[PDB]
């Protein structure tokens, strides 16, 4: 009854980053040169599919993302880089001795993706103040999930329903949404304040984020 | 190419015997150790043994050497497991898998059975009795498994009629309610009586519902 | 230039009850024996519908539920019953004198259907009493729509936890749903009330519904 | 059978004069008079006139006299409405009809041609250029009617950018912004000009978007 310990037991991971679980065994799994550790993936509700056999041999169709490892009683699985795909209990399992065990399994969930947004500000052109009329712009650019509440701030004012906002389409591969909040004042209006600013919040900033420039 | 097949879903009663099959194909079959393994809901994988087609030759671990058997066809090519004394301690998905053999890895997984060990019950069938439009039904209560089917006077009365989805209680037991509105003054003269139906227990079950004295 | 004054500007309507729209005109339409006064139904971004000719004459393909009416200056517009494909702006047109004039218009405003429920309690049956365990139904019948606050209160006590509830899949015709809440308790937490009762809030009702019975 | 059809929807400049169509199908039509109507958004129905097919007599209501003018084709089946001297006062869903002419009512009704009277406008183009990756971009401005296309570098630029929706303002003028992120490295090198189509004005604006001095 060799007994394998799975750790972690549950680990949260993005795609894109790396992750690697680890099987400790009670004794020793090396013998005849190799070790007769072998991994399965069990997505929900499906049967478990076979990764790595032997602690490092790769089986058909799955992919390189997925590695081996080592040999005595240290052996572990690698996800580089992690997809969203791989949402499922990990187990780890010797045939060295019979009983053939299997590990604890370990649940890996896919983080909900988290994109903060790119925020830019931008001061009205020279040729549009000569035609009369200001036009500040601030971008929040490739921000996921659509929830985000920004506001025009100037010299520490909040302004109301002097701007209008548009927002992309959400994008095919990331998923993620850009936002254009256009203040309009008139060249009046303009050369009366001094620092124009933009204060954005969103899950993906720790601390709400202000794009400001001077010179108004 | 490589296809393991096994049965659907079996209930089945406590202290009696199940025989899960596995239809191996796209492989030599003679060729690879078919194993076996246990794994409760939301738990992990159990290794119940291993059985060589080739000799008909098994290995079982400890906790399952005599609640399970390890059986085969090799004319048919199918592998079999047989499960007896069953306790709701049984209850589980069951997989059959190929062993790679020289890791000793379950290369290719049957989809499963899933094994439910519990006793089928028919229901109490308890009325709903009006006291003044009024509105009577009968309460189908603790029946195992889904579904029950219920008429109202052999099915002569429809309209007005709501039987209820089934609701789960703690008991693990399902228990439905059945009601039907008609007019306050035919309560003095036709009789209501509802059937239920249980194919699971092969059960029908009549009650008149009458104002209570 | 006859004017035609439709009245009322709007009505509310359920499908069911029966609406009828007038047209006073400011002089007589009556001329060589009939009165020349029509009615169009325009629908939401559809071109008008005649109905009327000349006060009475129903147009081929409109249901018997419109109806004409008078002469002189009174014309009248009858829905009977009004139907939910009814929603629209109601034109009443005279052609007695050039120019053709319309009314006003009238809007009719379909009114979301609201079904009370039919509350009925169920006490206990001796033969389940007899059996160890009690069980009070309490059903809301033909309710719409789904929102609906109920609660179990035995001797004026706020039950929780111990009654278990199912709903009807919405009825195909008149959208209707039902529930059914199942209190269950031992026959000792039943012979130790006096008064099982069920206070049910919907839209439909003008105040709370409390179904109770005695003898527990 | 009976079937009054209209032309599409027009846009039209002030100071112009749009003639709709009627085509009559599934009748007579020289034996019916053709009724027209006007209808502005949300508002009720307004008689302009009627012609008799058969000799082309008109009819006129007084507030349109001098406005629209009712005229047909016996030999195309399809009577027609010309309006002059448009001003936005004559943005509306025009409406023939067929009169029945005993009651003189309007039996069957043409779908309706919505007809808009303002001016077509290309934008004006402001750059948006960035002061440190960093985002630039140009706001085309105050457009008439939808749409207009952005492309960056004739074209050749094409990742990082988003030509977000266009956004209605009191005005009635349309207004959007087409942003594009750039290694902000390339700042001192590449040149970036925005490119502005509006089909409607057969306007092409190009605009080279350079950090602030």
């Amino acid at each position: 009854d060799i007994v394998l310990t799975q750790s972690p037991a549950s680990l949260a991971v993005s795609p894109g980053q790396r992750a690697t679980i680890s099987c400790k065994a009670s004794q020793s799994l090396d013998y005849e040169g190799d070790s007769d550790m072998n991994w399965y993936q069990q997505k929900p509700g499906q049967p478990p599919r076979l990764l790595i056999s032997g602690a490092s041999n790769l089986e058909s169709g799955i992919p390189a993302r997925f590695s081996g490892s080592g040999s005595g009683t240290d052996f572990t699985v690698n996800i580089h880089p992690v997809e969203e795909e791989d949402a499922a209990t990990y187990y780890c399992q010797q045939s060295t001795e019979d009983p053939r065990t299997f590990g604890g399994g370990t649940k890996l969930e896919i983080k909900r993706t988290v994109a903060a947004p790119s925020v830019f500000i931008f001061p009205p052109s020279d040729e549009q103040l000569k035609s009369g009329t200001a036009s500040v712009v601030c971008l929040l650019n490739n921000f996921y999930p659509r929830e985000a509440k920004y506001q025009w701030k100037v010299d520490n004012a909040l302004q109301s329903g002097n701007s209008q906002e548009s927002v992309t389409e959400q994008d095919s591969k990331d998923s993620t949404y850009s936002l254009s909040s256009t203040l309009t004042l008139s060249k009046a209006d303009y050369e009366k304040h001094k620092v124009y600013a933009c204060e954005v919040t969103h899950q993906g900033l720790s601390s709400p984020v202000t794009k400001s420039f001077n010179r108004g | 190419e490589v296809l393991l097949l096994q049965s659907g879903p079996e209930l089945v009663k406590p202290g009696t015997s199940v025989k899960i099959p596995c239809k191996a194909s796209g492989y030599t079959f003679t060729d690879y150790n078919v194993d076996w393994v246990k794994q409760r809901h939301g738990k992990g994988l159990e290794w119940i043994g291993d059985i060589n087609p080739n000799n008909g030759g098994t290995i079982y671990s400890q906790k399952f050497k005599g609640k399970a058997t390890l059986t085969v066809d090799k004319s048919s090519s199918t592998a079999f497991m047989e499960l007896r004394s069953l306790t709701s301690e049984d209850t589980a998905v069951y997989f059959c898998a190929r062993n790679y053999r020289w890791f000793g890895a379950m290369d290719h997984w049957g989809q499963g059975t899933s094994v439910t060990v519990s006793s089928t019950k028919g229901p109490s069938v308890f009325p709903l009795a009006p006291s003044s439009t009024a509105a009577l039904g009968c309460l189908v209560k603790d029946y195992f498994p889904e579904p029950v089917t219920v008429s109202w006077n052999s099915g002569a009365l429809t309209s007005g009629v709501h039987t209820f989805p089934a609701v789960l209680q703690s008991s693990g037991l399902y228990s439905l309610s059945s009601v039907v509105t008609v007019p306050s003054s035919s309560l003095g003269t036709q009789t209501y009586i509802c059937n239920v139906n249980h194919k699971p227990s092969n059960t029908k079950v009549d009650k008149r519902v009458e104002p209570k004295s």
